[PDB]
């Protein structure tokens, strides 16, 4: 099995374009990688009309091949770090899913399903999405599954839309010690207000920092907005190695002091916080209240 | 059934022309038709505000989220399920009159007729909006819709009000929509000298006793209501206060 967004679900095509991997490694979000993508493909062989159909109905003969092609093309470009071994889960004559793609429609189907009271309204609904991801485990149910597999389709699209506009803007500030990066205005906001949805950006955004030239490991901060209730969320994310990395460099992985460094500001200033999350480093804070807040966590050890 | 959209000559309306000299269609053609809507268009600022606040956020960067939430609070529902609706009310309901209906419906088909030939007298001109059993026609298939809308098997007060109120508005912004195109004008400023002179600035008199004194004169009940209303309608020096009993002179 490959790095490879919902394989067994999207056309080959847009799983390359879509696949986190192959986007840090390409360059996507402007002309040049999908003319390298365009490349790839005329050299592997695949048409392009082919190569946009389901994959059931994609041609057999290069669903067989599909394996001896990617391991004589993909050397040029270096995405050879795609291939793995995975686990495939077939029942009769229902067809077949493998645990990537099991694992992204359940998140999914978590991040979207069905100021004191909107707040609690939206921990309710976040417990009843829970409940429905929970009762679509059974082998009993799949019109549960295919909803979720759609829904994973327009989150990453919604995902990649707004991240190619952020880094077109060049919003991601580089100060001292971290990045920071803040989503004053844009498209979509409302989709932000979940901490999975967000981590999901984040975790491509770093991805794509990290797949560059640059030889600094530094800390983001990622915040958002919500207009009903004038607050912005804020989480800290740590940086990461390319994936193609030998375990030598791996003695210790990297911490998160993001916790310990929002307690600390909040047990020596009254800002007007909430710190409730079982995921220590994800607050809420005030709009006025953010930038000195921020000045606090430049000034202070981190 | 016919839905069509026309612009009117010289572009916008021109309300200082006369309404005849306006619209080029014949009396024939408009009869079949029963519903005609005049769109004027207007400056208040504030209007002209909330649009364009709506256009701006009606640009494709904002709407295309907000009205995906008018589809998750079941606010409003999607085209599809609109067309499998009507679709479906069409094949099954038919509904039927009640007595009392027609009676009020009678009783407000002699009104209107009435009024259109009081206005018509006074223009002395054959109106370029027709007013003709057609119209009754209309008005009981208006109430007939909006029955089925429901599928109630039978149309009652709660529908015909409303087909009413249609029907009101559709032809007082239409037909009755300043019939008289804008004695002649002298006993118009003699009337507007005399008050001028007799009741100043902050004082107010009854209705019926200016009626009496302007019936007793020349100017007669006919010709004094008309000044008097249109004098509000100048609506800078007389206003209407405490029913139709005070004149205030502003």
């Amino acid at each position: 099995d490959y790095y490879l967004f919902l394989l067994r679900h999207s056309s080959l095509y847009d799983s390359f374009y879509y696949s986190n991997y192959v986007n840090a490694k390409l360059s996507l979000w402007n002309e040049n990688g999908k003319k390298r993508l365009h490349k790839m493909f005329a050299r592997m062989g695949i048409p392009l009309s082919t190569a946009q159909e389901t994959w059931l109905y994609m041609d057999h003969s290069i669903k067989r091949e599909l394996g001896i092609i990617f391991d004589k093309n993909l050397d040029r470009y270096g995405l050879q770090d795609i291939i793995r071994d995975g686990f495939v889960r077939t029942l009769g004559y229902r067809g077949s899913i493998s645990a990537s793609e099991f694992v992204e429609a359940l998140t999914a189907l978590l991040e979207v399903g069905n100021s004191a009271q909107k707040l609690t309204n939206l921990r309710k609904r976040w417990v009843s999405n829970f409940w429905l991801s929970w009762d679509a485990l059974d082998d009993r149910k799949v019109e549960l599954l295919n909803r979720g597999i759609q829904l994973a389709q327009d989150l990453q699209r919604a995902i990649f839309n707004t991240g190619v506009a952020i880094l077109e803007k060049k919003l991601i500030k580089h100060l001292r010690i971290y990045r920071l990066c803040v989503l004053q205005d844009g498209p979509d906001l409302d989709l932000y207000r979940n901490p999975l949805t967000l981590l999901r950006l984040g975790n491509w955004l770093i991805e794509c920092c990290a797949e560059s030239e640059d030889k600094q490991l530094l800390p983001m901060v990622l915040a958002s907005i919500d207009e009903n209730t004038d607050t912005y969320l804020v989480a800290g994310l740590t940086p990461r190695y390319p994936r193609g990395l030998d375990t030598i460099h791996t003695k210790k992985p990297i911490l998160n002091n993001f916790s310990m460094a929002f307690q600390q500001i909040t047990a020596e200033t009254d800002a007007k916080v909430r710190i409730d999350n079982f995921e220590s480093s994800i607050i809420e804070i005030r709009r006025e209240d953010l930038s000195p807040f921020l000045e606090k966590l430049t000034l202070s050890g981190l | 059934s016919v839905l069509a959209a026309a612009n009117p000559i010289y572009g916008r309306y021109d309300d200082l022309k006369s309404p005849g000299d306006n619209i080029d269609f014949q009396t024939t053609i408009l009869s079949r038709f029963d519903m005609i809507f005049i769109v004027k268009d207007d400056h208040n600022e504030e209007r002209d505000i909330s649009i364009a606040n709506h256009v701006i956020n009606i640009h494709t960067g904002n709407a295309n989220a907000m009205q995906n939430q008018q589809e998750e609070n079941g606010s409003e529902i999607s085209i599809e399920k609109m067309k499998r609706y009507i679709t479906y009310c069409r094949l099954k309901c038919a509904p039927r009159l009640s007595p009392q209906a027609a009676e009020k419906l009678s009783s407000n088909f002699v009104t209107i007729r009435k009024q259109l030939l009081i206005n018509e007298l006074e223009s002395t001109e054959r109106s370029s909006i027709p007013i003709t059993i057609r119209q009754l026609e209309a008005i009981i298939r208006i109430t007939e819709s909006l029955a089925k809308l429901e599928l109630s098997p039978i149309a009652q007060e709660r529908h015909v009000d409303e087909a009413i109120r249609l029907f009101q508005a559709s032809t007082m912004d239409a037909a009755s929509q300043d019939p008289i195109g804008g004695t002649s004008l002298s006993e118009i400023r003699r009337f507007e000298q005399e008050l001028k002179r007799r009741l100043p600035i902050g004082w107010s008199t009854s209705y019926q006793t200016l009626r009496r004194e302007f019936v007793d004169t020349h100017r007669f009940s006919q010709l004094a209501l008309d000044k008097a209303l249109y004098a509000l309608e100048k609506h800078e020096t007389i206003q209407l206060r405490h029913q139709g009993q005070n004149i205030y002179r502003s």
